[PDB]
C-alpha cells in the first residue's frame, strides 16, 4: 500500500524468447536489452531519450488516483445506506 | 407514620421471575408513542 515505486518514469523493452537451457533449466534468452530499464523524472526526458537513440515508443499516460472523500460520520449514517454493520 | 428508618421496604424485587423485565416491557408499549422512520426498512435495503 506504498506508493513511493510510482514516482518515476521506466522505460522498458519488449521481453523476447526465453527458452530452456537443456543440461539444467535455466532461462536462457538470446535478447540483450531484457533486464535493461531505464529510470527517468518526467515523460518528456524520457521520449527525448528514446527519439534520441531511435527507438520506437508507446507512451502511457500516468494514471493518478482520483481524490476520494472520506468520512467517519457516512459509517454511522441514520438515512443513508452507508451505515456499517459491523466493526 | 412514626418514620420508621429501621426496616427495609425494597424487597419487592424477591419475587421477579425470568421474564418480568421482558413481561413488563410488554405491556408498558401501548403507553409509548410511533416510533421515528427513516424511510428505508433497514441499512441494507
Amino acid at each position: 500500500s506504498g506508493v513511493n515505486n510510482t514516482k518515476k518514469w521506466k522505460m522498458e523493452f519488449d521481453t523476447r524468447e526465453r527458452w530452456e537451457n537443456p543440461l539444467m533449466g535455466w532461462s536462457s534468452t538470446a535478447d540483450p536489452l531484457s533486464n535493461l530499464v531505464l529510470t527517468f523524472s518526467t515523460k518528456e526526458d524520457a521520449v527525448a531519450f528514446a527519439e534520441k537513440n531511435g527507438w520506437s515508443f508507446d507512451v502511457e499516460e500516468r494514471k493518478v488516483p482520483k481524490p476520494k472523500s472520506k468520512s467517519y460520520g457516512a459509517n454511522f449514517s441514520w438515512n443513508k445506506r452507508t451505515r456499517v454493520s459491523t466493526k | 407514620e412514626p418514620f420508621d428508618n429501621s426496616t427495609y421496604r425494597n424487597l419487592q424485587h424477591h419475587e421477579y421471575s425470568t421474564y418480568t423485565f421482558l413481561d413488563l416491557n410488554v405491556e408498558l408499549s401501548k403507553f409509548r408513542m410511533p416510533q421515528p422512520s427513516s424511510g428505508r426498512q433497514s441499512p441494507r435495503h
